RNA sequence: GUAGGAUAGUGGCCUACCAUGGUGGUGACGGGUGACGGAGAAUUAGGGUUCGAUUCCGGAGAGGGAGCCUGAGAAACGGCUACCACAUCCAAGGAAGGCAGCAGGCGCGCAAAUUACCCAAUCCUGACACGGGGAGGUAGUGACAAUAAAUAACAAUACCGGGAGUCUGGUAAUUGGAAUGAGUACAAUCUAAAUCCCUUAACGAGGAUCCAUUGGAGGGCAAGUCUGGUGCCAGCAGCCGCGGUAAUUCCAGCUCCAAUAGCGUAAUUUAAGUUGUUGCAGUUAAAAAGCUCGUAGUUGGACUUUGUGUUACUUUGAAGAAAUUAGAGUGCUCAAAGCAAGCCUACGCUCUGUAUACAUUAGCAUGGGAUAACAUUAUAGGAUUUCGGUCCUAUGGGAUCGGAGUAAUGAUUAACAGGGACAGUCGGGGGCAUUCGUAUUUCAUAGUCAGAGGUGAAAUUCUUGGAUUUAUGAAAGACGAACAACUGCGAAAGCAUUUGCCAAGGAUGUUUUCAUUAAUCAAGAACGAAAGUUGGGGGCUCGAAGACGAUCAGAUACCGUCCUAGUCUCAACCAUAAACGAUGCCGACCAGGGAUCGGCGGAUGUUGCUAGGACUCCGCCGGCACCUUAUGAGAAAUCAAAGUUUUUGGGUUCCGGGGGGAGUAUGGUCGCAAGGCUGAAACUUAAAGGAAUUGAC
RNA sequence: AUGACUCUCUUAAGGUAGCCAAAUGCCUCGUCAUCUAAUUAGUGACGCGCAUGAAUGGAUUAACGAGAUUCCCACUGUCCC
RNA sequence: CCAACUCAGAACUGGUACGGACAAGGGGAAUCCGACUGUUUAAUUAAAACAAAGCAUUGCGAUGGUCCCAACGGAUGUUU
RNA sequence: AGGAUUGGCUCUGAGGGCUGG
């Protein structure tokens, strides 16, 4: 995969954990 | 370049410091984590043989390596010991004390079979080797 | 090179191998040395003061004929300015800068060029408190910058 | 690999270089690394000047010259062939061929 | 900036023997260096060097004759007792047979040969042979 | 800090009062330690790495705390008191408990011995020549570790070689006589008593069964392409690999190899110049911060005698536990060891010996003064005699204030270091305002009439309500073509229409000035394309998202049409790019050549020109680069630096340590957000990767 | 087991980002976890959701509330009586 | 010489009493709704309803937008 | 959130103003 799309799937990935964890603070 | 200064003996002290940290030999020692082993540091250990198992060979060997998952009395963790040498797992009944020991390579895993880094050394206080040469028996039956 | 840049010139004055004056200078040392108070007291600087006599009065250096440079001469007769020259000039330049740039808030060029500027005074000006040729609580103020020069 | 000492393009002692378009497809190009190719010829093609030149009003008149600078990408100078691939030794030659 | 003038003088000689070059010009010069230079004269690794008065701080024209493979400073001078030379000699000296290191003692400046004779440590300048 | 209290005594040790201090990127404070410290131990060309619970020294504790008596000495525990935690006995009312002393038991574990004998040696203790001593010694267990050293030797035959012949050498469960301790045992000796060893009567070897083992035989790596079995199964294999019906690799036999009374398997040193101070890397392999400033830190030109300012450094010496290490002497049968012994033959001797070196750093004391650090210098509070005054004080001295002399009276030089001034220049460097340019879009007017647009081909789309096209004019917003370059300016990002204003700058020129003021930089700061964020303006063009028309097996794409945010600007943020020369900055040195940009010097004769400009020739300094070349470097590509590197050291900052996991998790911090900065581990893997070569495509 | 993917009918468009047995879920006291000795309650999850959903605004949200709700501690004649 | 009442500390003392009467928050972990302050059915509903700042859309350049009036005229408008 | 203190009495210390060279 082109890193910058790898790059580019991981930061979708952090968002969803940050709003799954202030989800419950 | 290197700093040469016959004042800066500080800084050279504490630049090779810091960097030490980036070998992974140094790093594993000093870490602390070898403590959160299942042997904890030690160079063999004692267990009870839950069951038996086998587990596919890696590529591109195919074969059945004839195993034996093994919870630690000291610390009641649970590994796969191999057992080595042919018809070694008719010596091995389940919960039976068997010392297991490392596989050679530090904790790294041995050959093509996945995952396992520990061996079985005695088997109800008996060597698998006097068994398999037929030197003494074990004892029950 | 250059305390501020990138660039590597050379060029400077290279003084004679002979120390002495020429055998056509007449003047004597207490003549250039009544002239340089003269000078002194028109408000010159050292380096303007040597300037005039080398184009002027054939002096091409002062030390060849009275046998001390300029500064001490004034020194000894109570005419050394209280700020040294050098660091004079680079307050001056500083006043200069802050003075254009409150009128052109986003000339960012001249922002960078006054963070020049000002370290090389406290440069200057830390080397001259050393050397006691500066009041030791003597501190170079923005604020107040502009009432010393000028 | 390193191809060429100059990165392909033609730019010393300065940071950045304004693109151009690619005359054929519009593409960004540097100035400096586009393929630039001067192109003089008579407005009217060989084939009409005698018939042309027949039809003049004038008994004095001399056709003016089509003037137009083509500055082309990479891939399209390629593939119109206004360059060609050449061999490691021959990238070094500068100068233009007869 | 201009941090060990001997060095310079002894990388510009080293260079210009390569070279093979009869002249060598060292600017700036000092008393470390003519010292230094005096002592490879002796053992007969220089010819005759010139000292020229600039009235700032002077050159100096070195004759080269071929015969020095290599010269350096060290850098920064260690201290080097008597009984420390001979960890030295070890290991900047081609052999035990010839080649000099050069060291800065109460006494003055001298090889190491004669630093043992004379029993006096101090600090090391350079090499040469 | 003052005054007390307490203590054997100093001290915030404690009390009262008073002051506001004390420590810290030269890492305080806090955290971790599977941390008692040292003498030392392992390995070590050198430097170094790792270890140090344990017999010597120091400290600390006696299940956890606390308190205390006695005493010269204890905050004692084989002394007491209490609490707590465990736990013994009881007639249940009470009472007694401390093995991290020796032995022993349980438990824990990978992991460690006899509930033995003795005060004979060593030494300790008491009233004491005599008692006592699980200190200590002796024996038992003991393949922790270490030393020496058997398991056969010889001869004659048979057989087989070497230098027809004959000398030598090698094999055989052949045949012969010899040797001998393992064992066993009278004895003596040994010992506190026993035991072992040493010595020794008898006895004790031929398949001398008085039977050597542990790992291997594809490669690394010494040793079989032997035979049977198995058939990608079983297994081997540290790594590479072996096994799918003819296995040198598995299971066996045989043979062979290595070590050998030992050998195999499962933290740490070496290998590792893969932690690099000695001594490694960062153009492309992992690795220069986007750029500059900047404090601490680190590093800093030359110059002063050659012919009571303070330190570092160096020389020598004193002090410094033993044991261990190195090492002198010495025939315990050798040896590891031990510290003994030797000499002669008397009532003994050699005064017998029991050396010596090493021992970082810090501290102490002499000699040396090159190199180096700090401090210091010009209104000398100067040096130097001499002549007074005044004050204080002994059997003159001290302090202080003056006069007159003496003298060469007292300031290194100005870095092809740096700063500053000045001079004429140069530049698409920056800011503010302002001028102009065609094009695009839109509209108006006028003209004309069926198509125009777009594509590989088409379609969505527009059109007699006049599209596209043509001329004129206006508005709007953006952009600044050609000139324009292996050219310029800027710290980088970046900067290109005119003119004015504002401040800034490099280089050049300089017989101007200061005189080390410098180089590089943790912390901390300024700037930082594009996109993005908040709001206002503007909104031509282009155009993420969206919709649609095509293509296609499908096409959320590439092509086409319309279009939102955006694209421009202002205010405020964001701080990231292949922010690249994938190459940090300062300094020196080391080939040649032409061109070019800025400045200056010299020479020269032309200009539809007003000494100068333009051009021509020579040279100097500075800059962007290029070309040839190896005497260089490199894995090479290639590099005039990426050279001057095992012949290794000019200064300094940042930064890398197989590939992944991962720039992820977590904590902190910055931001409105988007995210930035800082930044792991578990686990996984034998390759990934760089340059170049031949093929195939 | 599920259905990324494919086929097929079809709309002006086929519910996107989110959220949920919700003050919105009929079935229903839904299923799992949690809270209790025991919970049709509460909370956290799951979602083919009878009939959730984006200024008919969706999802969050510190502070605030004589607003609705569950639990824990204190407190008690609410209760044992 | 003349001063008012704030603060701090110590000793002693009572049946531990002492903000002695009076006066004068219970506290904590969460869910739903509404941001908040404000307002509301006088006499059964004080709320999650209304309002609110913020956000967005629409009309209108006065010969006009919205609205009143039987007619004349008028409100927004002392406005843009 | 959580914890401590609070009476009476007899004292001590600290915090000011106006005149006088
Ligand atoms: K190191
Ligand atoms: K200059
Ligand atoms: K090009
Ligand atoms: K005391
Ligand atoms: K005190
Ligand atoms: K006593
Ligand atoms: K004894
Ligand atoms: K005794
Ligand atoms: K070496
Ligand atoms: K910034
Ligand atoms: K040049
Ligand atoms: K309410
Ligand atoms: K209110
Ligand atoms: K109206
Ligand atoms: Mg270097
Ligand atoms: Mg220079
Ligand atoms: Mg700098
Ligand atoms: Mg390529
Ligand atoms: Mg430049
Ligand atoms: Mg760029
Ligand atoms: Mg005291
Ligand atoms: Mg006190
Ligand atoms: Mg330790
Ligand atoms: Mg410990
Ligand atoms: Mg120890
Ligand atoms: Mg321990
Ligand atoms: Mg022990
Ligand atoms: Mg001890
Ligand atoms: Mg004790
Ligand atoms: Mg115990
Ligand atoms: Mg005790
Ligand atoms: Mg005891
Ligand atoms: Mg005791
Ligand atoms: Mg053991
Ligand atoms: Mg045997
Ligand atoms: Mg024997
Ligand atoms: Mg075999
Ligand atoms: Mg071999
Ligand atoms: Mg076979
Ligand atoms: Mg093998
Ligand atoms: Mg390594
Ligand atoms: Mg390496
Ligand atoms: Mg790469
Ligand atoms: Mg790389
Ligand atoms: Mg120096
Ligand atoms: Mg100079
Ligand atoms: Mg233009
Ligand atoms: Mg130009
Ligand atoms: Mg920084
Ligand atoms: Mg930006
Ligand atoms: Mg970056
Ligand atoms: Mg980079
Ligand atoms: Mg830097
Ligand atoms: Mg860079
Ligand atoms: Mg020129
Ligand atoms: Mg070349
Ligand atoms: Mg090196
Ligand atoms: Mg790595
Ligand atoms: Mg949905
Ligand atoms: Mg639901
Ligand atoms: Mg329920
Ligand atoms: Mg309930
Ligand atoms: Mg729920
Ligand atoms: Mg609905
Ligand atoms: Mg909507
Ligand atoms: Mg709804
Ligand atoms: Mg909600
Ligand atoms: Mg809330
Ligand atoms: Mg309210
Ligand atoms: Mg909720
Ligand atoms: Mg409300
Ligand atoms: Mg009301
Ligand atoms: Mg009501
Ligand atoms: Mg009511
Ligand atoms: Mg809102
Ligand atoms: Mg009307
Ligand atoms: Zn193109």
């Amino acid at each position: 995969m082109r890193a910058k799309w790898k790059k580019k799937r991981m930061r979708r990935l952090k968002r969803k954990r940050r709003k799954m964890r202030q989800r419950s603070k | 370049g290197k700093t040469r200064g016959m004042g800066a003996g500080r800084k050279l002290k504490s630049h090779r410091r810091r960097q030490r940290w980036a070998d992974k030999s140094y790093k594993k020692s000093h870490l602390g984590n070898e403590w959160k082993k299942p042997f904890a540091g030690s160079s063999h250990a004692k267990g009870i043989v839950l069951e038996k198992i086998g587990i596919e060979a890696k590529q591109p060997n195919s074969a059945i390596r004839k195993c034996a998952r093994v919870q630690l009395i000291k610390n009641g963790k649970k590994i796969a010991a191999f057992v080595p040498n042919d018809g070694c797992l008719n010596y091995i009944e389940e919960n039976d004390e068997v010392l297991i020991a490392g596989f050679g390579r530090k904790g790294h895993a041995v050959g093509d079979i996945p995952g396992v880094r520990f061996k079985v050394v005695k088997v109800s206080g008996v060597s698998l080797l006097a068994l398999f040469k037929e030197k003494k028996e074990k004892p029950r039956s | 090179g250059r305390m501020h840049s990138r660039g590597k010139g050379i060029s400077a004055s290279a003084l004679p191998y002979k120390r002495t004056p020429p055998s056509w200078l007449k003047i004597s040392a207490p003549d250039v040395e009544d002239n340089i108070c003269k000078f002194a007291k028109k408000g010159l600087t050292p380096s303007q003061i040597g300037v005039i006599l080398r184009d002027s009065h054939g002096i091409a250096q002062v030390k060849s004929v009275t046998g001390s440079k300029i500064l001490r001469i004034l020194k000894a007769h109570g005419l050394a300015p209280e700020i040294p020259e050098d660091l004079y000039h680079l307050i001056k330049k500083a006043v200069a800068i802050r003075k254009h740039l409150e009128r052109n808030r986003k000339d960012k060029d001249s922002k960078f060029r006054l963070i020049l500027v000002e370290s090389r005074i406290h440069r200057l000006a830390r080397y001259y408190k050393k050397t006691k040729k500066l009041p030791p609580v003597w501190k170079y103020e923005s604020t107040t910058a502009s009432t010393l020069v000028a | 690999t390193f191809k060429r000492r100059n990165g392909g393009r033609n730019k010393h002692g300065r940071g950045h270089v304004k693109f151009i378009r690619c005359s054929n497809c519009g593409k960004c190009c540097p100035k400096d690394k586009a393929i630039k190719r001067f192109l003089v010829r008579n407005i009217v093609e060989q084939a009409a000047v005698r018939d042309v030149q027949e039809a003049c009003a004038f008994e004095l008149y001399t056709l003016p010259k089509l003037y137009l600078k083509m500055q082309y990408c990479v891939s399209c100078a390629i593939h119109s062939k206004v360059v060609r691939v050449r061999s490691r030794t021959d990238r070094r030659v500068r100068e233009p061929p007869q | 900036v201009r941090v060990s003038v001997l060095n310079d003088a002894l990388k510009s000689m080293y260079n210009a023997e390569k070279a093979g070059k009869a002249q060598v010009e060292l600017r700036p010069s000092s008393k470390v260096i003519i010292k230094f230079l005096i002592v490879m004269q002796k053992h007969g690794y220089i010819g005759d060097f010139q000292y020229v008065d600039d009235h700032r701080v002077g050159k100096i024209v070195v004759e080269l004759n071929g015969r020095l493979n290599k010269c350096g400073v060290i850098s920064p001078r260690f201290d080097v007792g008597v009984a420390t030379i001979e960890g030295w000699t070890a290991r900047l000296l081609p052999s035990r047979q010839f080649g000099y290191i050069v060291l800065t003692t109460s006494a003055g400046i001298m090889d190491h040969e004669e630093a043992r004779r004379k029993n006096v440590g101090g600090k090391v300048l350079g090499f040469f042979y």
